[PDB]
């Protein structure tokens, strides 16, 4: 899906990305991106659904051989050089739980709010179970969205993971 | 004999000797990594003084001290061999690995593994040293499987990363693919002859020795990423850039080439094997080179120029001029080492960009880097009286004016301008022109240890060549009456290919539109050799394992 | 530290060891049933020194 | 039931939940494991007298060599047995 | 500028697919009804995912099925069945006969070499 | 022999008599002593073998797989404990007798004189180890696959019986020393035939061969520990054991009877290690591992050469500390996620940095990195084939290509990647878990220093 | 890597720098809340080259679905600091 | 290793060319060779001198194992085992012993391939030439018999060599 309005769009990106791979150079890259804009703008007033999603099946067709074979892709993003490089640096939050007592004592401060933490997700879990059961339309949700908080100090259904995701550079 | 004998083993007991402190003790952590550079800087000196001696009255040494097992009328000996390929390649080798584990103290100091990292790549040097100086076929086995496993580990060391996992498995499966050869060749000579010494396979000569040289040379054509099973080289890139300039460039890579240096007693003899081997080289070097133009990869491109290069080793093999290509072995391990090592510093300063289309404007904004960066690549070219100049231009100058193949003797020339015209790629993208990598500017190269280490391997890439050149003794007849045109074909070349360069960097400054060519696709696609095999050969012995 | 309950414990350590010098013990017994050509063997017959009982046991 | 040995006990070794007997079954493994059957076995393996008289043969050659070279008699002959013994058929 | 020839190996690109450009009721409720599973697997795992009480595995029955599925032994299949167990049967002792008279000949030719001297064995001590 | 055999059945009154917590620590301490001892059966001479009596010898072919049974029981207790930590004393008790049954009946039959003495030993081991798989197995699935038995039974043990009982009124003696010197060439016949096979079939079986290999991972997802242990390390050793014996007076027959089995072996190695390729569950890939690696041990008996013979002695051992190495590593990870899929746990290098290290050593021993006896067999079984014929170089090496294959796959599956991220249950290594792999390596590396022990009577 | 570090307040800065030199804009109407469709009137097109540039002002891809969801200056700041974790 | 017998493993005399040094610089090499003698040579001689005075203290023996000719295969009668066994386990030691006859043709073989350098392939033709005939001799005795080789085999090859080169000997008269 993602509807005419976004399809064409997300196609002015990819095109623009691989001409500014072609180009190398900025100036040209600038210079010939003008042009593409007025291909794009060109159209942009047709009314015609029917004749718009036209102009789409021959402007990806043209593209399909206007791709660059290596697009420029950016180092850290999938398919780049960087991409996962750190995931092996990542450690789930959870192994601390198994640290020796002898250890925890190399960073009290840090684990003694740690315990604050843990007690502020067990304690907001049931509220947290309670506010998905009730919004739920009977039949299974429709759409992977989730509520945010509706009363104060209530913290947003299902927040452990997002918050103490690891960080992009732990190390 | 004292003398030699004592120290040619203090170098191979001296780099263990990190090692074995990582298992037992605990006097210093923290500070490893500079204790194993020590070691390597003093093993190297250390490895000189034998060195001398060679040079001076060409004193060569066998020693078995170690009896290790006797299979009835076959006896396995920890045997080291000292001689002209071995006294000259050590020195050299741990010359560059000083400078890289220099420069691996830098480019690797954030990682918390860097320990870890040290422990392999001194792992990598002792199973490289096994390699060359080892004077029977299966303590050579040791070294080649030792050096393959430790490129999958290396190659695999951000072990996150999917795609580094899958180049690990693809250096092991092309190298265990050559091994094929290794081990036919192990079992020739023990059935037709009775040993896997050396001194006796050389004593005996078989002449009709064509089924044990196809072996060896399948091992080459795998260890050294020959065409039919080069793709692994490009693909390991994607280790440190600390691995791929020591491991993947400079040493290992040779091994496939030192192995059929080894046997040149045999291999000149046999003219059938030296056309195959003189054609397996004519084609890589070209095609490498040939893919090499249309990269965008700073650590691809110069992934390539390696593979070109080592296909020229092997054309040097096949016009039976082996000692030339140990000498080309030496000079080439300077320079590319010193391009992957400024090409880490623009990488490390650019906040881990490898595209060069991202890259320009740095030849102001890094002087030491770039400086580097036009000696090394005159190095490789061709440029008169450089490093690269005493290799490379002998080794056009014996294929011109020798019986050989006549597409061979082409593609050699060829791929010889090619490695003009992505000499200045690398130059005319990432040195020249205005900036164009993100804004904020953190350039910085004012360290010690970077500069060090690229200081060292510059001043090799100059006058390392003509002190080895000069020293070492005579082994064959030079030829040096031939044609003019001949004698300065390597030369016009390389400045024909400078010019074509140059008039193609200009056509891209001007303000008109790209037009796809099949022969940009086939180059830049690396002959979608990569793509057909890599897709085909999997899905095939995959899918046919279930029925 | 009682020698009983110290010994109540203890005792069972000594099955193995005690096994051993008991299997030991009657392997050395069953060579004596296969003395017959104890010195009489082409390749190690010899004369017997003035002290020796017999070559081997 | 997937019971964590560390919860009850943080220096656990694995072998048992008792921490007195955990600490024991530790030791045996270790102490004969390592300390007797690999440091002494390598010992014992090491300076085996002579495994299957692979020195006594080399010994034995050099006599054999030496004695039949100066003598003038071929090192190897090619009949094991002494021709005269044999009879051979018809 | 042909169009893109798919293959096995080669994927159709959705960009490019006939299908992708015309969706009408028919289709947008099938996609919104994919999305309402796969809502509601999401739902299901993320409950035990975020459970702060679990210390263990949330099996994943579809895991389970695919393992059960690729470890089968005989509870499928039909003993006579020509199109497929017979290309089974080829592909089994089909490489088998192959290899015989490949290994069979051979030690044939080198057997009677030796039996006439011409194969030269001259050093050939270890075997 | 009485030595080993006599405190080995008083580890049964040690079981049973000690004290109800201190079961596993004696056991294990004094099953680690009897090890000790067995270092004494390397009192090896150069022509002759050690005879110790008229029931029992031992010689270079016996003594590495008499050491390598006896250093295992106390492996197998350490690996089983923990498992068995739920189940009652008395329960608990039998496990460790039907494991001390074993090894009695494994050092006879390794040095059993008579074959039929070394027949009988050899069907009573299967007495305890089907007790172990089927009672304390971890899989009450039903399998109906007895019928590998009756398979069994009638194709091997039952014509095994018949031409040993017909070769002693033949010969007139199965004493295995008689044999060398009685020994009469087996002349073409029909009935000459049908004792080949009848002599072998029982030993093919159990190596296993390709063909009759499907029993192996079967049993390997049904047993526990301990049963994977014994059977991967020694029970398939006793049918190349048997192989390497009872084709003394098979001779010139295995000239021609054997190639419709080298043809097995030799495409079995291709077939069998390209579907550890595409296996899902670990024990399924270590077992399939196995029909790979013994199908070189078929290989090397049936073209009986000096260096075959040393090159299955060294496979046999080395296999051996390889396979159940892997077998723990794999019991390892069961006893945390508690399932045998190698794909539900991954990136398990990011969680238990040491266990990642025992993994690399065991898939490096396993793809044969010289210069570990893991190779020093390999390489010999392959220039001796080479003489043989020099073609199969060709499925001897793309056997080493597949092979550094899935060894590695299965490091990289396990051991590389992003963690799972809903299993929060990977707890530190255990001393146990790591000392367990310490006693698999340690010993298996520092036979690389002398390994001529392990090379067999043709050294 | 010496030290990039990236702070809420320089964020703000670069990518309010970045909207100042699009011509299309005014600078003084621009403000941290502006949403692009309103305030600013710009095109959805327009929106797309906004995101174009502040992927390269920061060299990190902003994914297409994600890129929608974003219509005003104080929507990418704090993308930009979630997926860099900037918390101070 | 007393001294490895010079006529068992020769070595020919060395010829060494005398320090004949034309130029004016210093020669590194000499100047190491002193420190190398000082700083190795003498305080390692001095802790094998400390050894070697004790070793010499206590000085105790041991003996190179004979063994007596016993009858041959050929002279056992059918099936005796006694004399079989006497005959096989002797013919064993032989097979051992001849293997590392050949070892020791093979170290001389290697050893003068290494000392003659690039002439080798002239100055070892009488070290390739004795390899040669060892070589044959042992290939004749014991090649081929198998993994469960065995006097009684050995004396049946031979006596299957005997006859073809018998039979050989009467077609050429
Ligand atoms: C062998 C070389 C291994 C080098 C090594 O250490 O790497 C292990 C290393 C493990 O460390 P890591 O995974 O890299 O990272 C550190 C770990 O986190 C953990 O390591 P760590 O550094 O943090 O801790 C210290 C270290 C070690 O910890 C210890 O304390 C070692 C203690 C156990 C060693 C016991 C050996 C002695 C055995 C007892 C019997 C002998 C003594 C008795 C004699 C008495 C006197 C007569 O830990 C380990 O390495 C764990 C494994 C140690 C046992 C491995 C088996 C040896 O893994 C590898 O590198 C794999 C090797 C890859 C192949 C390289 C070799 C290929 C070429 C073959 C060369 C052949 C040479 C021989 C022929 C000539
Ligand atoms: C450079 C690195 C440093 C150099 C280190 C090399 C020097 C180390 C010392 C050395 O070489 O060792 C000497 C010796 C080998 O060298 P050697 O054969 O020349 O003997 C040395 C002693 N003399 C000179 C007197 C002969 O090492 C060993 O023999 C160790 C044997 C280990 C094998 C036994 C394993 C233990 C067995 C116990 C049971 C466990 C196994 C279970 C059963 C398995 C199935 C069989
Ligand atoms: C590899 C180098 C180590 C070799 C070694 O382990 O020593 C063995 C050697 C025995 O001599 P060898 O005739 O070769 O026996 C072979 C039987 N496998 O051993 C020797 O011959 C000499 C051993 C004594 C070395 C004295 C120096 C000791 C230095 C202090 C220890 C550090
Ligand atoms: C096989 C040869 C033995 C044949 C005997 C078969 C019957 C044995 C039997 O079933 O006994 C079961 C018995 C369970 O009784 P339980 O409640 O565990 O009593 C405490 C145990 N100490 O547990 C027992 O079996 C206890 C007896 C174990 C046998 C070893 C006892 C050591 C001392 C005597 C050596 C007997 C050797 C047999
Ligand atoms: C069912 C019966 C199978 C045929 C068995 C048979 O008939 O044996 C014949 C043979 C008789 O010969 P015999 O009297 O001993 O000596 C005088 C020489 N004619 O018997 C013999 O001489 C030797 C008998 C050897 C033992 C026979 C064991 C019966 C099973 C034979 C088949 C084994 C292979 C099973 C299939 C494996 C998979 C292909
Ligand atoms: C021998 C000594 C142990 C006594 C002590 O603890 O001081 C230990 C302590 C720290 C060690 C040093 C560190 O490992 C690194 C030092 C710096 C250079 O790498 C040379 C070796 C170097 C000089 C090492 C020599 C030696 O191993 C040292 C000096």
């Amino acid at each position: 899906y993602l509807t005419h309005q976004q399809k064409v769009l997300r196609l002015y990106k990819r095109a623009l990305r691989h001409l500014e791979s072609w180009c190398i150079h900025r100036d040209k890259y600038r210079y010939f991106a003008c042009l593409l804009r007025a291909r794009f703008d060109e159209h942009k007033n047709e009314k015609d659904m029917v004749k718009a999603t036209q102009l789409l099946r021959e402007a990806e067709e043209e593209f399909w051989h206007g791709q660059h074979p290596q697009p420029y892709i950016f180092p850290e993003s999938p398919g780049g050089t960087s991409y996962e490089r750190y995931e092996c640096y990542k450690v789930p939050e959870w192994c601390l739980d198994d640290w020796h007592p002898s250890e925890k004592a190399m960073y009290p401060d840090y684990f003694a709010k740690r315990e604050q933490w843990k007690k502020l997700r067990r304690e907001s879990w049931e509220r947290e179970v309670k506010q998905l059961q009730e919004e739920t339309p009977v039949g299974g949700p429709r759409t992977e969205a989730l509520p945010p908080a509706r009363k104060q100090g209530d913290l947003p259904p299902l927040w452990w993971h997002i918050v103490t995701r690891p960080r992009e550079r732990p190390m | 004999m004292n003398m030699f004998s004592s120290l040619s083993l203090v170098t191979l007991l001296l780099l263990t000797m990190p090692i074995m402190m990582m298992s037992f003790n605990t006097y210093k952590p923290s500070n490893y990594p500079l204790y194993v550079k020590t070691a390597i800087s003093y093993a190297f000196i250390t490895s000189m003084i034998p060195t001398m001696m060679f040079i001076h009255s060409g004193q060569e040494l066998i020693i078995s001290n170690w009896h290790w097992l006797t299979i009835q009328t076959l006896k396995l000996s920890l045997s080291f061999k000292m001689d002209y390929f071995s006294m000259m390649f050590i020195p050299v080798a741990l010359f560059v690995t000083w400078s890289i584990m220099e420069f691996s103290m830098w480019y690797m100091y954030s990682d918390p593994n860097i320990n870890k990292f040290f422990k392999y790549l001194l792992l990598f040097l002792i199973t490289m040293l096994i390699l060359v100086t080892a004077n029977n076929l299966f303590q050579l086995f040791i070294g080649w499987e030792g050096v393959g496993i430790m490129s999958f580990l290396l190659i695999g060391w951000w072990y996150g990363r999917a795609d580094a996992n899958t180049a690990a498995l693809q250096a092991i499966l092309y190298n265990r693919i050559g091994d094929i050869g290794f081990i036919l060749a192990m079992a020739w000579f023990l059935t037709n002859l009775n040993t896997w010494d050396l001194q006796q396979i050389f004593m005996l000569n078989p002449s009709d020795s064509n089924m044990p040289l196809i072996g060896l040379a399948l091992a080459a054509t795998g260890k050294s990423a020959q065409f039919g099973l080069h793709p692994w080289l490009p693909s390991a890139m994607e280790g440190p850039t600390p691995v791929s300039a020591l491991l993947h460039s400079s040493t290992m890579v040779v091994a496939g080439i030192f192995l059929l240096i080894r046997f040149y007693p045999l291999t000149e003899n046999n003219k059938y094997i030296q056309s195959i081997t003189l054609c397996l080289g004519a084609i890589t070097t070209l095609f490498t080179a040939m893919c090499a133009l249309t990269q965008n990869d700073i650590k691809k491109i110069i992934a390539f120029s390696t593979s070109s290069q080592l296909g020229l080793m092997m054309v040097t093999i096949g016009i039976n001029q082996p000692y030339l290509a140990f000498l080309h072995i030496c000079t080439h391990a300077f320079f590319k080492a010193m391009l992957f090592m400024c090409s880490g510093s623009i990488i490390h300063s650019l906040n881990d960009e490898q595209d060069i289309r991202k890259m320009g404007g740095l030849f102001k904004a890094m002087p030491f880097t770039t400086t580097a960066l036009i000696v090394g690549s005159l190095a490789l070219t061709g440029m008169p009286f450089l490093t690269g100049f005493y290799s490379k231009d002998l080794i056009i100058e014996a294929a011109n004016t020798s019986y050989t193949n006549a597409w061979a003797l082409l593609m050699t020339l060829i791929a010889t301008s090619f490695t003009a015209i992505y000499s200045t790629r690398i130059i005319f993208f990432a040195l020249l022109g205005q900036p164009r990598f993100p804004t904020l500017v953190n350039i910085n190269e004012n360290n010690p240890l970077l500069i060090n280490s690229i200081k060292r391997l510059l001043i090799g890439s100059l006058f390392a060549g003509y002190i080895i050149s000069n020293n070492i003794p005579p082994t064959t007849i030079p030829q040096m009456t031939m044609p003019y045109y001949l004698k300065t074909t390597a030369l016009i070349v390389t400045i024909l290919g400078f010019i074509l360069a140059l008039e193609i960097s200009n056509m891209t400054k001007n303000l008109k539109y790209h037009y796809p060519s099949n022969a940009f696709k086939f180059s830049t696609l690396l002959g979608y050799f990569p793509t057909i095999m890599h897709r085909l050969a999997p899905y095939m012995n995959l899918s046919m394992s279930q029925k | 530290m009682n020698l009983l309950q110290v010994v109540r414990d203890h005792w069972v350590h000594v099955l193995v060891p005690m096994g051993f010098v008991f299997g030991y013990y009657l392997d050395r017994k069953n060579d004596e049933k296969l003395t017959a050509f104890r010195n009489k063997s082409l390749l190690y017959k010899r004369e017997l020194k003035p002290n020796e009982e017999v070559t081997w046991k | 039931e997937d019971e964590n040995l560390y919860e009850k006990n943080p220096d656990s070794h694995g072998y048992d939940k008792d921490p007195a007997v955990d600490i024991w079954n530790m030791r045996v493994v270790f102490f004969f494991g390592f300390s007797i059957v690999l440091v002494l076995g390598s010992t014992f393996v090491a300076y085996l007298p002579d495994y299957r008289m692979q020195e006594w043969a080399r010994r034995e050659a050099e006599r054999l060599v030496k004695y039949r070279e100066a003598h003038g008699l071929p090192i190897m002959e090619s009949n094991c047995f002494d021709p005269s013994k044999i009879q051979l058929p018809e | 500028f042909p169009k893109y020839e798919a293959s096995r190996l080669s994927s159709l690109p959705t960009t490019l697919d006939p299908a992708e450009y015309d969706i009408s009721s028919e289709t947008r409720k099938a996609q919104a009804e994919r999305l309402a599973i796969r809502s509601r697997l999401k739902r299901e795992y993320q409950l035990q995912y975020y459970d702060p009480s679990r210390r263990g595995v949330i099996e994943d029955p579809a895991l389970v099925r695919w393992t059960y599925a690729r470890s089968a032994n005989i509870y499928p299949n039909f003993r006579p069945n020509t199109k497929t167990s017979l290309l089974g049967a080829l592909f089994g002792i089909g490489p088998l006969v192959f290899w015989y008279y490949v290994f069979k000949t051979d030690r044939d030719r080198k057997e009677k070499l030796i039996q006439e001297g011409k194969l030269d064995r001259t050093f050939n001590i270890s075997y | 022999m009485l030595k080993y055999i006599i405190p080995t059945i008083m580890l049964m009154p040690l079981t049973w008599l000690s004290k109800n917590n201190m079961i596993w620590v004696n056991s294990t301490a004094h099953s680690l002593l009897i090890s000790f001892t067995s270092l004494l059966l390397m009192n090896q001479f150069g022509d002759n073998s050690l005879n110790f009596s008229l029931l029992f010898f031992s010689d270079s072919l016996s003594t590495p797989l008499l050491i390598l049974t006896m250093w295992l029981l106390p492996l197998m207790l350490m690996a089983s404990q923990h498992h068995l930590s739920k189940e009652n004393l008395t329960r608990k008790k039998l496990f460790i007798t039907m494991l001390i049954s074993l090894q009695l009946f494994l050092i006879m039959t390794f040095t059993a004189m008579e074959l039929i003495l070394f027949y009988i030993l050899f069907e009573a081991t299967l007495v305890p180890t089907l007790i172990i798989i089927t009672r304390w197995g971890n899989q009450t699935e039903r399998l109906n696959a007895g019928l590998y038995f009756l398979f069994y039974t009638l194709a091997g043990s039952l014509p095994l019986l018949v031409a040993l009982i017909y070769i002693q009124n033949t010969v007139g003696s199965l004493n295995f020393l008689m044999l060398q010197y009685w020994v009469q060439p087996v002349h073409n016949s029909w009935s000459n035939v049908f004792m080949w096979l009848a002599c072998m079939m029982a030993f093919m079986v159990k190596m296993p061969l390709y063909g009759l290999h499907l029993w192996l991972p079967k049993a390997h997802v049904e047993a526990p520990i301990a049963g994977s242990m014994v059977l991967a390390a020694v029970l398939l050793k006793l049918g190349g054991y048997g192989m390497l014996r009872i084709t003394l007076i098979l001779n010139p027959m295995t000239d021609f009877m054997a190639y419709p089995f080298i043809m097995l072996s030799l495409w079995g190695m291709i077939m069998t290690s390209s579907i550890c390729l595409r296996q899902t569950d670990l024990k399924s890939l270590i077992a399939y591992s196995s029909v790979s690696h013994m199908a070189l041990v078929i290989v090397a008996i049936l073209i009986q050469t000096p260096w075959s013979y040393m090159g299955a002695t060294a496979l046999m051992i080395a296999h051996g500390l390889t396979s159940s190495m892997l077998f723990c590593l794999a019991n390892s990870n069961y006893e945390r996620i508690h399932s045998r899929t190698m794909i539900l746990a991954r990136g398990l290098q990011t969680l238990l940095p040491l266990m990642a290290t025992w993994w690399l050593l065991a898939s490096l021993t396993n793809l044969a990195l010289p210069p570990t006896i893991n190779l020093i067999g390999e390489l010999f079984v392959v220039m001796s084939t080479f003489s043989w014929s020099n073609i199969t170089i060709i499925l001897m090496g793309v056997n080493m290509v597949i092979t550094a294959l899935y060894s590695l796959y299965m490091l990289i599956m396990t051991q590389r990647g992003k963690y799972t991220y809903h299993i929060n249950n990977i707890s530190p290594s255990f001393t146990r878990e790591n000392a367990l792999m310490s006693l698999h390596i340690l010993p298996l590396l520092l036979l690389t220093l002398n390994p001529k022990i392990i090379l067999g009577p043709l050294y | 890597s010496d030290a990039p570090p990236l702070t809420l307040e320089g964020i703000k800065d670069r990518v309010l720098y970045v909207l100042k030199l699009y011509d299309k804009i005014d600078p003084e109407k621009l403000s941290v809340n502006s949403h692009f469709m309103k305030d600013l009137g710009l095109d959805s097109l327009d929106q797309v080259e906004i995101i174009m540039a502040m992927e390269d002002e920061f060299g990190f891809e902003i994914p297409d679905i994600d890129a929608e969801k974003l219509m005003c200056p104080q929507e990418i700041v704090d993308y930009i600091a979630d997926k860099k974790d900037v918390y101070e | 290793p007393d001294s490895w017998d010079k006529d068992v493993y020769p070595e020919p005399p060395r010829r060494t060319p005398a320090p004949s040094p034309q130029t004016s610089l210093p020669n590194p090499i000499t100047y190491l060779t002193k420190a190398f003698d000082l700083l190795v040579d003498r305080p390692v001689t001095l802790v094998r001198e400390f050894i070697e005075r004790q070793h010499a203290k206590n000085k105790y023996y041991y003996y190179h194992r004979e063994f007596r000719r016993v009858p041959d295969i050929t002279e056992c009668q059918e099936k005796d085992v006694l004399c079989m066994f006497e005959a096989e386990m002797q013919w064993r030691r032989d097979y051992k012993v001849d293997q590392e006859i050949v070892n020791i043709i093979q170290e001389r073989l290697k050893a003068c391939q290494q000392r003659e350098g690039e002439s080798h392939r002239q100055n070892c033709a009488k070290e390739l030439e004795q390899f040669t005939q060892v070589v044959k001799a042992y290939q004749d005795r014991y090649h081929d018999l198998g993994a469960h080789y065995s006097a009684r085999k050995c004396l049946a090859k031979q006596k299957q060599r005997m006859l073809a080169e018998r039979k050989a000997a009467k077609e050429a008269a």
